[PDB]
């Protein structure tokens, strides 16, 4: 199960970094919609149909 | 107390099947007000009109007339309020997820949405609808987007889309959970709604945690958490990233993509985007 | 409730303080005004009405056969029925001489006629329940109806100081807008002829009052020949007349399926005088029907 | 001494181009039609074009043939062709400054119905030395005469701004600087052209065709105020539908000794209105006439007017 320690040694340690300071834009931001000017990137058709 | 009673004697011939003769009837009565400028007559006789052909299930007609509503709307320059939408609202309800003219007449809406307000994309409130409208004929791409523009119970009801359309998929994996997943996370993302990013997160990893029961551990430093999966690296990677991107620093999100130069391949576009949003990234 | 081609319903109405008859052209426009008041007086004798004028041509004097004027008088042979006939743009130019904004003139014109009204309502001690209006061929006199909100704009966007006079003007309007737009206070009767620049003129009439938001759901078709029925067949000329008529009546009917389309018989000798007036008028009441009721349109004619 | 009647015009070797209208059920395509034929039988020597741009096929009707874009001699005649068009679906065979400038539509459309004409008349169809113009009962359709005036405006106007700057913003903003310009202008030049010899009493006029009764003789009156301002001549009115009932009681009813009555009252009103034109007074015919030879004997009361004591055989023959 601790075979995946290179890989939770590294989000442990960068999530400590991050959360050092008040991330800038805190958890509940949201841009008012009203000055919301575009969409940023379509993202990949999915293989499967929705049914 | 004259609009009462055509409006009668229309849903009278509306009860007899007289479709033809009611829609004649209406378009008479309807044009003589569009034609004196009295808007809010020809709106109130209009939008009954067009509900009680739906309400008959007689598509055509009534999709014709919700046509005529916005025209209208856009001439008497009917602003986006709560009265405005809730016309339309009442209207969508009625409407055949079939209707062969479903994406018109829901561009249609949105587009006088755009025009009176102050949303480039449209009304929320609206979209919450819409959404839910598309989804019904199986518009699912439409309906994610009108979701995404939506309200909060528009984030609800896009997750559980996305969460209904993962349990849909026969051959479960490790990168296929993370292709439902890292779309809440890019969309809202995108449209810089941390809020809703983070709890459709929530919702989600906590759906899937309850149902597939993967390893995982909660990491937790100054409020914050991410789920450490054993075999998803992908949701690492998503989770990260979210918060990355809420610090607006470049090392960071240099520093996680270094670790993960896979998952930078492999949203390569969406990241460039991300780093000019939320870094400075210009070129 | 089907919608009958008669004027039965408002001609024993109870509610409607205010009728305004109106038609351009040589339409009957005139005799229509004088059947309205009839019949309603004859139908409600216990209410008392004022038929009133602003024809400079001084028509109901002309019709009943008596001399009518700014005061108020009785017709011989009824009880409850009076006529006025006055000149508003005279009224207001003598006023005027005595020293860019639409429906101002129209405001100012119709507050005096009101006045007037009033006026004579108080000096006899007979208030006048119901006014039927026989309004003037031209101009829109109306358009008055308009001005709040015209003027609530201009105040809005905003030597003798005007504002408050233009406040005092818009609520006095607002006023009468109160009861000109409720359909049980007050409605307008349309005039018209079997023709297409009739039928063209009060489709724009029509439409011009439902931007007032005056109610309107009656119209008078006149000179009407029915000719297939009389007999005496005689005359080809009449009855490719009566062809062309029914053309448009067919397109009234049609486009004015939710009116009041009153259809009325040509009468040869223009009718004149009280009694003629009064059998005339019944069929604003009662439909005319051709098969029927042709014997009392030939008295009329016989009687010359 | 002004003639009731159109003598002169239908004996006229100068006009080119004469145009009929009337709003409203007036007879105006059978006073078209009777122009058409007076001239054509007085000038042989002549070959004339009647048109109509009426959508309803009006002409075929009257004459009892099927005329269309193509010119067609009517059957009867060596002298006279009709043509039957819609300008509207010609130039939709054929953007936003046309509904934002007055005039444009009306101007490119009239130009169309002129090719058409050159076109005609150059593929082995005859030069025709005059054309009847039966107008469209709806729209403004020569008010394309005013264009040259209000494009003249607007070019002073696009001088004065245009040629304050530069030369660089100028010639960044300008690829085709001149060519909208010249297209405006070219157009202006055209119309111009149309109005020298529209405006020519003596190449053009306006007869005006009514009936006596109050919203016609208002409607009337209202046309040729428009044509006055168009700077079109106009001194003819046809008055159609007369009963003169006092003249045939056998044919004539009471009601319609009371009809020519109100008939009279209006006649009166245009002799005083209209003193210096030829007012021409034409008799109603109860069946509506159809074809060349009820519409020639019909038409002879354009050139000598009518009179009801000596001409009453005539009209009473066609009416059954
Ligand atoms: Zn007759």
């Amino acid at each position: 199960t601790s075979a995946s320690g290179p890989e939770h040694e590294f989000v442990s340690k960068f999530l400590t970094l991050a959360t050092l300071t008040e991330p800038k834009l805190p958890k509940s931001y949201t841009k008012p919609l009203k000055d919301v000017t575009n969409l940023g990137v379509p993202l990949p058709t999915l293989k499967y149909k929705y049914k | 107390a004259k609009l009462a009673k055509t409006l009668q004697r229309f849903e009278n011939k509306i009860k007899a099947g007289d479709y033809y003769e009611a829609h004649q009837t209406l378009r008479t009565i309807a044009n003589r007000y569009v034609r004196s400028k009295s808007y809010e007559h020809a709106i109130e006789l209009i939008s009954q009109g067009a509900l009680s052909f739906l309400k008959a299930k007689q598509g055509g007609s009534g999709t014709d007339l919700i046509f005529y509503l916005l025209e209208v709307y856009d001439l008497a320059e009917v602003k986006v309020d709560d009265i405005s939408v809730a016309r339309l609202v009442r209207l969508i309800a009625e409407l055949d997820p079939s209707e062969p003219n479903l994406k018109d007449v829901i561009t249609g809406m949105n587009n006088w949405s755009i025009k009176f307000s102050e949303y480039k994309f449209g009304d929320p409130y609206l979209h919450n609808t819409i959404g839910s409208k598309l989804l019904e004929g199986d518009f699912v791409y439409e309906a994610e987007r009108y979701f995404m523009l939506g309200t909060h119970d528009s984030m609800i009801k896009y997750v559980d889309l996305l969460w209904d359309w993962l349990c849909q998929v026969d051959d479960i994996e490790d990168s296929t959970v993370a292709e439902f997943f890292s779309r809440l996370v890019f969309n809202y993302l995108f449209i810089s709604n941390i809020s809703f990013a983070h709890e459709s997160k929530d919702i989600f990893l906590e759906r899937f945690i309850e149902k597939f029961h993967p390893k995982y551990e909660k990491i937790d430093k100054n409020g914050y958490e991410i789920v450490f999966f054993e075999d998803y690296s992908d949701l690492n990677f998503l989770q990260l990233l979210l918060i990355t991107c809420q610090t607006a620093d470049a090392s960071y999100f240099l520093n996680l993509k270094n670790h993960y130069l896979d998952f930078s391949q492999a949203y390569k576009s969406e990241l460039e985007f991300l780093g000019q949003e939320y870094f400075n990234e210009n070129l | 409730l089907t919608v009958e081609p008669n004027l039965h319903s408002l001609i024993t109405s109870t509610t409607h303080k205010w009728i305004f008859v109106g038609g351009k052209g040589g339409v009957g426009k005139t005799t229509s005004s004088c059947s309205i008041a009839i019949q309603m007086a004859l139908s409600q004798p216990n209410k008392q009405f004022l038929l009133i004028s602003t024809d400079p041509a001084h028509n109901l004097s002309d019709a009943f056969g008596e001399k009518f004027g700014k005061d108020a008088r009785k017709v011989t042979g009824m009880n409850n029925l009076s006529c006025m006939e006055i000149d508003p743009s005279a009224a207001l130019k003598d006023m005027n001489d005595m020293a860019s904004i639409p429906g101002i003139d129209e405001a100012l014109s119709f507050m005096e006629v009101m006045k007037h009204i009033k006026r004579q309502e108080q000096g006899e001690g007979e208030t006048f329940d119901t006014v039927i209006f026989d309004t003037a061929p031209t101009g829109h006199t109306l358009r008055f109806l308009q001005l709040p909100n015209t003027l609530s704009k201009l105040l809005e966007k905003f030597n003798v100081d005007i504002s408050g006079k233009l406040n005092e003007l818009k609520a006095n309007v607002e006023t009468i807008r109160q009861q000109f737009t409720d359909p049980d206070l007050t409605t307008f009767v349309c005039v018209c002829i079997s023709e297409f620049l009739s039928l063209y003129e009060t489709e724009r009439l029509i439409q011009e009052l439902i931007s007032y938001d005056m109610d309107v759901n009656s119209i008078i078709v006149n000179q009407l020949l029915f000719a297939e029925n009389d007999q005496e067949h005689n005359c080809k000329r009449c009855q490719a007349r009566w062809k062309m008529q029914k053309k448009y009546l067919d397109q009234i009917d049609e486009l004015y399926e939710d009116f009041h389309v009153v259809k009325m018989p040509l009468c040869a000798g223009e009718i004149r005088g009280l009694n003629n007036l009064t059998k005339f008028s019944q069929f604003l009441n009662k439909e005319y029907n051709p098969i029927t009721d042709g014997k009392v349109i030939y008295e009329l004619e016989d009687k010359e």
